[PDB]
C-alpha cells in the first residue's frame, strides 16, 4: 500500500512517536541515523532523499521546546527532517483554550504547511496518524485544529488517532474533564475512528502478565508501538487476507459518531515466563478477549461487543483463526449485539513482531492485535461526564478558559453532544 | 479455434489466477519463463486457448489482473510466474477499496474501468474465435465484488453472445474474514444473477474441512486451498484443450447445466483427494471415484446436498477410462440416490471424459451440481443482510459513496426471489 | 536521380537536423568523418539523394543551417557529425533574433537571406534532377518561423515546380515554452498556407506523452524525441533511396495527401513504439503495427484524431512484408472505423511498402494523417493570438520592426479561413 | 552567443559587481589574477589580451575613491583593466542632482569613452549590464545619465540594469523617496526591463531558508551574483531552450512602460539542511512561487503574474520541466491576467551553479531561477510615491536638490509620471 502520514501532537503524542519510529527503524533495518543497514515497502511511513537516505514523513509538533528538544538531542536527532519538528514558544499549560485558540493559532498555519508539502510527495495517500493525548492542552486543544484543517483541506481520506484516555482512578491533572469533553466534540465529526488507551491498564498488564515492578512512561510507549505497528503492518508487509488502512472504519465504524474502539495485545509475555507457554493460536486468540489483558480498564464484560478487527501477525495458519474465531463466538459469557451477526475481521500478516534492544517483551514468532469497538466504554464516558458537571456546577477552573477566548457556553454544549454520545451507546445496545 | 480470456480482481481473485497458471502453465509444459519445455506435442496443439504466442520461443498468457490498491498485484510480479504476464495487462489503482462495493462499482473503480476494458478489447482482438471469459474474485470483497460486477457488466453489455464463468468465493457460514459481507454479497449477486451464464460458488470452510480429514493436512494454508480451487477451474476447461471420447466446452455444460436462466449457481467438486498416508490403502478406479465425488464431505460447499435436491449434475472425467464403467457408476447413482434427484428431469447427469490425465495422476473427475441445497446458502445471506440494514448497521458507508438505500431494497428483494424460485422447483409434478 | 537539399533554421531546427543526419548517415553506412562503411551495396545505389559525392572516398551531405545567432550551430560543429558537413554551407548572422517574427523576416534575416540563397542555388545546381526541398523549424520559435518563412518564399518563387516539405514543431496546448507564441505562430502559417506543399505538425507534448507510457522512458530528453521525428522523416523518403514493391516519392504523397491546395497539414506516426521491458510480450507482426499507428495515443499531434475525421491517410512501410496482410488491416480500419473517414472520398488509404526496415528492426511503419481533428489546433492558437491582440499584450515589439498592425488583423482572418475550411469539409453528403 | 558588457555604478552596484565577478572567474576556472588555470565561450564578458590573460569586460564607475580604492587593493586588483577603474573626487552625497548635473557631468565623458572602446573590440554586442541602487546619489543620478547616453549613443540593443529597490519597511537612507522617484522618470524610456530586488527580502531568506543569523552585505552580493549568472548561463554554456539577451525583454515587456520583474532563485538551502531534501524538479518549481522565497517583499499573492521566465540550469529533464509548469498553471491560489493565456519561458542551461568557497550556499546540482512581470509590484510603488507626497508636501528636503542645478518643477513631473505608472498597471489588471 501507499503512503500514510504521521503526526505527533503533545508531550504523550511526541514520547510516542520516537518509541514508534523506533520500532520503525528497526522492522525495515533503518539505523537511527536515517541510513538503511540490516521490505521494500517502507516507502509507506519514509521519503528517499535520493542520496541513501530516508527521511520519516512525521511532523512532530507541541508548543514547548522541552519535549521536542529532546528529540533534536537523542539519537534519531539526524532521522527527522528539522524542519518538521516544528516547535511554539510557551506550553498550552493543559488549557485546552490556549492549544486551540490563542498559541494553538499562531503554529497551526506553519504545520499546515508542511503537511502540504508531505502530500505533494504522495503517489496515494491513506490517511493521517495522529497521536495525542486525549486529555491535556497541547493534546487535545491543537488537535482539534488539526482535524478540522485536515478535514476541510483534504477530507476523503482515513484519519486515525491514538488517545490517551483518562483513566477512571488514576489521574494526573486535575481540570481533565474539562478538556477531554472539548476535544471530544470539536474531534468528533472529524474523525475517522480513534484507538484509545489507558495508563493504568496498560501498568496493570505490565504489573500482571510481564514481571516488571518498575514500569515508566518509557515502558508504555513501547508497548503502545506495536500497537500502531501492527495496524500498519499490512501497509508495509505481504500476507494473506491484507487489511488496508481504510478498511478499519468501514469495519469499525456501524454509525457516524460510534468510532471509538478499544485495544487489545497478545502474547505479553517476559523472557522467562515464554518458556513455560506454548503460545497456540487459540492461546493468544482467547487471551485477546480476556478484561485481564485488554488496555482499557472498562470491563468488557459489562457491554457487548460490536465490531472486532483481528490483525493476527507471524507464522500463523488461516485454517487455526478460523477454528479460534468459532470458538470464541460460541461462548455464552461473551455476547456480541444482536444486529450485527458477523463481527470478526481477520488480517494475517507474515512479519512477526520485532525485538527491541533492552525491552521488556520477549520474542514470539506469532502475535495479534485486537481492536473491537464494544458498548462497554460507555460506562466510561459516564464516568468522564460525571466528573464534567460536578466540577462545572460551581466553575471550579472555568475562569482559565474565559479568559482563553472561549465563550462559556460552549461547555454547556459540549456536554449536551457527550451527553447525545451516552444515549447513542444506548440506542444500538438493544434489539427487539 | 476456441479461446478464453481470463480476468482476476481483487486480493482473492488474483492469488486464485496466480495459482491457476502455476497449474495451466504444468499443464501444457511451459516454463515460468515463459518459454515451453512440454514433453508431449498434444500440449501445444491447443495452447493458443489460454495464451497468445509471442514470436521468440515463449508464449504469453492472456490475463488481466485488476486491482484498485497495488499490493496484492506487486506479490505477484515477484512470485515464481510473475514475470510470465504481459506487464501491460497489470492494471491498478492507487486509493484500494475500504471493503465497501459501492466503492469499488462507483467512485473508484469507474475511473479505472475504461483502462481495464481496453486491454480486454485488445486480448479479445488478438483471438480468432472468442468463446467466453473467466472472472476469479470473491462476493465479500470489495473490489472484486464492485469491479468484478462492473467488469461482468461492460464485457456483457459488449460481447452478449459470448460466455462468462464466474468462480466466486462465497462467505463461510459460521467464521467470516469481513464485517461487511452481507452487503458486498447481496448487492454482487444482485448483478451476477442477470449478467453471468454460470457460477461456481466456493467457500473456504469447506475448503478447511476438506484438508483437515480428506486430505489430513495439518497446516494448510491459501496456497493449498488455491491448489484444490485452480484444480477445479482447470478441469471444467480440458476439453477445450485435450481430445477425449466425448468432449464438453464450457458451452456445452452451460447448456445442461443451466435449466431455467437465474439457476445457474453450481457447487464444484473435485476427486480423488487422499493423503500421503492412505494412498496405500485405495485403489484409483472408477467405482471409488464415483461415490467420493457425490459425497457430501467432499463438497467444496458449505450447503449438505442431501438437504436439496440436483437438477442437473455434469461430471468431467480425465485420464484412461473405460466409457461403461462411467455410464455404470452414473446409473447407480441414479437409483441409489432415488430422492437426490428432481422428477421432472428423468436425466441428470452430463458425462464427460478427457483422455490426459491431471499432473502425476493416472485418473482424474471434476464434479459439477447444481443443486437446489444452495437455497440454505443465499436464506443466511438474506438474513444477515435483512438484520444488519434493519437498522442502518454499515450504511453510511455505501450512502456517503453515492448508493442510495433504494438500490439495497431491491437487492434484497431479487435476492428473496431467487431463494423463492429455488424452493419452487424443489417441488414434484406428484 | 531524384534529389533533395535540406535546409535547418533556428534552434529546434538545426538540432533535429543533427538528430536527422545522425540516422541517414546510419542507414547508409557513412562515417562520421564522411567516408562509407555501409555492408551492403543497396544503400550507395542511391545515397545522392542527399549527399554529394567529394572525390576521395567521402560524401557531404548538401545541407544548409542556417541561425542568426552562431550559438546553436557552434555545438552542431563539436557534434560526433559536425565535421561531415561542408563548412560554406554553415551561414549565420550575429544578432540573433529576440523571438519575434518581425526581426527573423524583415530586419535581422532580410540581410542574411541573400546569402542563404546563393549556398542553396549552388547546392541545386550541384544536382541533375531536383524534386523538391525539406525544412525543420519551429513554429513559436522567432528565427524558424520568421527566417524559414522567408526562405520559402524566395525558394518558391525561384522554384515553384518543385516540392518543399516543412517538418514544423507546433505549440503545446497545455504547457509553452515562448511566451508569444501565439503571435509567431499565426504569422507564419500565414505564409505557410500558400508557399508549400506539404507540412507536418509536431508537438512535445504529444512527443513527452509517447516517451511517458509507449516507451516508459524515465528521463527523456530533446536528444530523444528528436530520434523520434528524424525516423518518420527518414521515413517519408524511404522509397526515394531504397527499393520496394509500391514505391511512393514526395510527390506522390503529396497528390495522394493533399485534396485542397490549403489543407495540407498532417499529423506523423510511427510503429513500433515499444520500451525493452515489452519487447519480450509482443510479436512484430502487420496486424500488430496497424493497430498502433492509427491509434490516438500513438500521434504525435495533440489534437486527438476520433474528434475529427479523416480526409487521407498514407501509410509507408518498411522491411519484408505481405501485401495481402497490409491490404487486410487497411481494409479492417476502413470498415471497423466506420465514422473516421469521410462519406465524400471512397478510399482513404495510400499504401507504400519498402524491402529494408530502418536500423536494427525487421519492421516499421510510418503514418500520415490530414485528419480534419487539427481544426482544434488552430482554433486554439486563434483563441490566444485574439485573446492577447485584443490589447496589444506584445505588439510593440513586433511594431517597432517595421510590420503594420494591418498584417497582423490579416493573418488572423487567414487563420479562421483555414479553420472554416476544415470544418466546411467535415460535413456529408447525406 | 556574442559579447554583453557590464557597468557598476555606486557602491551597491561596485560591491555587487566584485561578487557577480567572483562567479564569472570561478565559472570559467580563471584565476583572481586574470589568467584561466582550471566553456570556451567565456569571450561574452572577457577579452582575450593574446598573452595568456583575460581582462573582464565591465567598468567600475563612482564619484568616490572609496569603494573602487578597495577593489584597487582587493585580490582581483590585477584583474580589471586599470583605466576601467573610473573614479571621481567627491561623492553624491545621496543627491540625485549631483549625480545627474554637477559632478556628474564631470565625469561621464570619460566613461563613454572606456564603453566605445568595449563595442570596438565586438563582433557583437546582445546589450549592456548595469549595476545601481534604486535608491542612492551616485545609483540614482549617473546611471540615468549612462541610460540617456547610451540609448542614444547605441541604441536598438538591450539595457538590463539590476537595481536595490527600497525595502518597505527596512531603509538606510531618509531622502531615498525623492531619489528613487526622480531617477525612474528618467530611466523608464531609455530603459528595457530592470530586475528589482530588496535587502529585506533578502535577509529574511538568509534567515528561514538559509540557517545564517549573521548576514551581511556580502552575503547578499553573493546570493545576488547568481541571479544574474543564471540569466547570462545562456550566452556563455550550452543547452535545450537557450535564452537569449533580447528574449527577456520580448516576453517580460508587454507593454513598453511595464518593464519591471521580480527576481526569485531556488534551491536556497545550507550544506547541513541539504541532506534531507530531495530537491526534484517539482520542488524546486514550486519554491519558485512562493511568497517566503521570493526577493521582494511585496506580497505575489496581492496581484496577478502576467509574464513569467523559468531559466532552469543544471541537470534538469525538460518533460519534469513541461509537468511541474502545467502543476503551477492549474493552481487556483496562483492567478494570471486573462489576456495572456501563456506566461511561461523556459530556459535550461547545462551547467549546475558553482560553489562559491566560503559561502552559505549547498552544493546543488539542480537550481532554477524565476523573473516573474507581476502586477503586485504596483502596491510598493504606491507606498514608495505615498512616502514621496508626504515629505513634498513640505519640502522636506527640496533645497538641498534646488541647489545642484534642479528645477523644482521636475519632482511634480517626476510624481505625475509616477502616477501614470501606477494607472498603467491598474489598466492592465482587468480584463472583461
Ligand atoms: N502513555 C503515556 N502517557 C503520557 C506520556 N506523557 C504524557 N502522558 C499523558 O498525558 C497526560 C497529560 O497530558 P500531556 O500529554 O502530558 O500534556 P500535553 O499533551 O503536552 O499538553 P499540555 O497541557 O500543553 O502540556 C497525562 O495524564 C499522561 O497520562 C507518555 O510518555 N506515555
Ligand atoms: N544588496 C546590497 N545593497 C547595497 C550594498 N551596498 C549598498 N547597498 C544599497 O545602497 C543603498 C544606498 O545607496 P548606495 O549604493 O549605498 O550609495 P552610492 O551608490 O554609493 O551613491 P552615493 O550616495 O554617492 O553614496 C542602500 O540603501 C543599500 O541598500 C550591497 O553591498 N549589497
Ligand atoms: N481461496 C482463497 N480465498 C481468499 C484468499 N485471500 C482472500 N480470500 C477470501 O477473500 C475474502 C475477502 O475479500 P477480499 O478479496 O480480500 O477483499 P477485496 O480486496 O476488497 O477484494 C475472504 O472471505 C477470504 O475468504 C486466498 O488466497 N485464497
Ligand atoms: N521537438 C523539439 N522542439 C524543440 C527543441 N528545441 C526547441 N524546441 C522548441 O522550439 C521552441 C522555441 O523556439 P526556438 O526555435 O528555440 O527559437 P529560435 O532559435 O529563434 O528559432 C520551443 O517552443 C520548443 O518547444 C527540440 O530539440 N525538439
Ligand atoms: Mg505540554
Ligand atoms: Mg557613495
Amino acid at each position: 500500500m501507499r503512503e500514510c502520514l504521521s503526526i505527533h501532537i503533545g508531550q504523550a503524542g511526541v514520547q510516542m512517536g520516537n518509541a514508534c519510529w523506533e520500532l520503525y527503524c528497526l522492522e525495515h533495518g533503518i539505523q537511527r541515523d536515517g541510513i538503511v543497514s540490516d521490505d521494500s515497502s517502507f516507502g509507506t511511513f519514509f521519503s528517499e532523499t535520493g542520496s541513501g537516505k530516508h527521511v520519516p514523513r512525521a511532523v512532530f509538533v507541541d508548543l514547548e521546546q522541552t519535549v521536542i528538544g529532546e528529540v533534536r538531542t537523542g539519537p534519531y536527532r539526524s532521522l527527522f527532517h528539522p524542519e518538521q519538528l516544528i516547535t511554539g514558544k510557551e506550553d498550552a499549560a493543559n488549557n485546552y483554550a490556549r492549544g486551540h485558540y490563542t498559541i494553538g493559532k499562531e503554529i497551526v498555519d506553519t504545520v499546515m504547511d508542511r503537511v502540504r508539502k508531505m502530500a505533494d510527495q504522495c503517489s496515494g495517500l491513506q490517511g493521517f496518524l495522529i497521536f495525542h493525548s486525549f486529555g491535556g492542552g497541547t493534546g487535545s486543544g491543537f488537535t482539534s485544529l488539526l482535524m478540522e484543517r485536515l478535514s476541510v483541506d483534504y477530507g476523503k481520506k482515513s484519519k486515525l488517532e491514538f488517545s490517551v484516555y483518562p483513566a477512571p482512578q488514576i489521574s494526573t491533572a486535575v481540570v481533565e474533564p474539562y478538556n477531554s469533553i472539548l476535544t471530544t466534540h470539536t474531534t468528533l465529526e472529524h474523525s475517522d475512528c480513534a484507538f484509545m488507551v489507558d495508563n493504568e491498564a496498560i501498568y496493570d498488564i505490565c504489573n500482571r502478565n510481564l514481571d516488571i515492578e518498575r514500569p515508566t512512561y518509557t515502558n508504555l510507549n513501547r508497548l503502545i508501538g506495536q500497537i500502531v505497528s501492527s495496524i500498519t503492518a499490512s501497509l508495509r508487509f505481504d500476507g494473506a487476507l491484507n487489511v488496508d488502512l481504510t478498511e478499519f472504519q468501514t469495519n469499525l465504524v456501524p454509525y457516524p459518531r460510534i468510532h471509538f474502539p478499544l485495544v487489545t495485545y497478545s502474547p505479553i509475555i517476559s523472557a522467562e515466563k515464554a518458556y513455560h507457554e506454548q503460545l497456540s493460536v487459540p492461546e493468544i486468540t482467547n487471551a485477546c478477549f480476556e478484561y485481564s489483558n485488554q488496555m482499557v480498564k472498562c470491563d468488557p464484560r459489562r457491554g457487548k461487543y460490536m465490531a472486532c478487527c483481528l490483525l493476527y501477525r507471524g507464522d500463523v495458519v488461516p485454517k487455526d483463526v478460523n477454528a479460534a474465531i468459532a470458538a470464541i463466538k460460541t461462548r455464552r459469557t461473551i455476547q456480541f449485539v444482536d444486529w450485527c451477526p458477523t463481527g470478526f475481521k481477520v488480517g494475517i500478516n507474515y512479519q512477526p513482531p520485532t525485538v527491541v534492544p533492552g525491552g521488556d517483551l520477549a520474542k514470539v514468532q506469532r502475535a495479534v492485535c485486537m481492536l473491537s469497538n464494544t458498548t462497554a466504554i460507555a460506562e466510561a464516558w459516564a464516568r468522564l461526564d460525571h466528573k464534567f458537571d460536578l466540577m462545572y456546577s460551581k466553575r471550579a477552573f472555568v475562569h482559565w478558559y474565559v479568559g482563553e477566548g472561549m465563550e462559556e457556553g460552549e461547555f454547556s454544549e459540549a456536554r449536551e453532544d457527550m451527553a447525545a454520545l451516552e444515549k447513542d451507546y444506548e440506542e444500538v445496545g438493544t434489539e427487539s | 479455434m476456441r479461446e478464453i480470456v481470463h480476468l482476476q480482481a481483487g486480493q482473492c481473485g488474483n492469488q486464485i489466477g496466480a495459482k491457476f497458471w502455476e497449474v495451466i502453465s504444468d499443464e501444457h509444459g511451459i516454463d515460468p519463463t515463459g518459454t515451453y519445455h512440454g514433453d508431449s506435442d498434444l500440449q501445444l496443439e491447443r495452447i493458443n486457448v489460454y495464451y497468445n504466442e509471442a514470436t521468440g520461443g515463449k508464449y504469453v498468457p492472456r490475463a488481466v489482473l485488476v486491482d484498485l490498491e497495488p499490493g496484492t498485484m506487486d506479490s505477484v510480479r515477484s512470485g515464481p510466474f510473475g514475470q510470465i504476464f504481459r506487464p501491460d495487462n497489470f492494471v491498478f489503482g492507487q486509493s484500494g477499496a475500504g471493503n465497501n462495493w459501492a466503492k469499488g462499482h462507483y467512485t473508484e473503480g469507474a475511473e479505472l474501468v475504461d483502462s481495464v476494458l481496453d486491454v480486454v478489447r485488445k486480448e479479445a482482438e488478438s483471438c480468432d474465435c472468442l468463446q467466453g471469459f473467466q472472472l476469479t474474485h470473491s462476493l465479500g470483497g470489495g473490489t472484486g465484488s464492485g469491479m468484478g460486477t462492473l467488469l461482468i457488466s461492460k464485457i456483457r453489455e459488449e460481447y452478449p453472445d459470448r460466455i462468462m464463468n464466474t468462480f466466486s468465493v462465497v462467505p463461510s457460514p459460521k467464521v467470516s474474514d469481513t464485517v461487511v459481507e452481507p452487503y458486498n454479497a447481496t448487492l454482487s449477486v444482485h448483478q451476477l444473477v442477470e449478467n453471468t451464464d454460470e457460477t461456481y460458488c466456493i467457500d473456504n470452510e469447506a475448503l478447511y474441512d476438506i484438508c483437515f480429514r480428506t486430505l489430513k493436512l495439518t497446516t494448510p494454508t491459501y496456497g493449498d486451498l488455491n491448489h484444490l480451487v485452480s484444480a477445479t477451474m482447470s478441469g471444467v476447461t480440458t476439453c477445450l484443450r485435450f481430445p477425449g471420447q466425448l468432449n464438453a466446452d464450457l458451452r456445452k455444460l452451460a447448456v445442461n447445466m443451466v435449466p431455467f436462466p437465474r439457476l445457474h449457481f453450481f457447487m464444484p467438486g473435485f476427486a480423488p483427494l487422499t493423503s500421503r498416508g492412505s494412498q496405500q490403502y485405495r485403489a484409483l478406479t472408477v467405482p471409488e471415484l464415483t461415490q467420493q465425488m457425490f459425497d457430501a464431505k467432499n463438497m467444496m460447499a458449505a450447503c449438505d446436498p442431501r438437504h436439496g435436491r440436483y437438477l442437473t449434475v455434469a461430471a468431467v472425467f480425465r485420464g484412461r477410462m473405460s466409457m461403461k464403467e462411467v455410464d455404470e457408476q452414473m446409473l447407480n447413482v441414479q437409483n441409489k440416490n432415488s430422492s437426490y434427484f428432481v422428477e421432472w428431469i428423468p436425466n441428470n447427469v452430463k458425462t464427460a471424459v478427457c483422455d490426459i490425465p491431471p499432473r502425476g495422476l493416472k485418473m482424474s473427475a471434476t464434479f459439477i451440481g447444481n443443486s437446489t441445497a444452495i437455497q440454505e446458502l443465499f436464506k443466511r445471506i438474506s438474513e444477515q443482510f435483512t438484520a444488519m440494514f434493519r437498522r442502518k448497521a454499515f450504511l453510511h458507508w455505501y450512502t456517503g459513496e453515492g448508493m442510495d438505500e433504494m438500490e439495497f431494497t431491491e437487492a434484497e428483494s431479487n435476492m428473496n426471489d431467487l431463494v423463492s424460485e429455488y424452493q419452487q422447483y424443489q417441488d414434484a409434478t406428484a
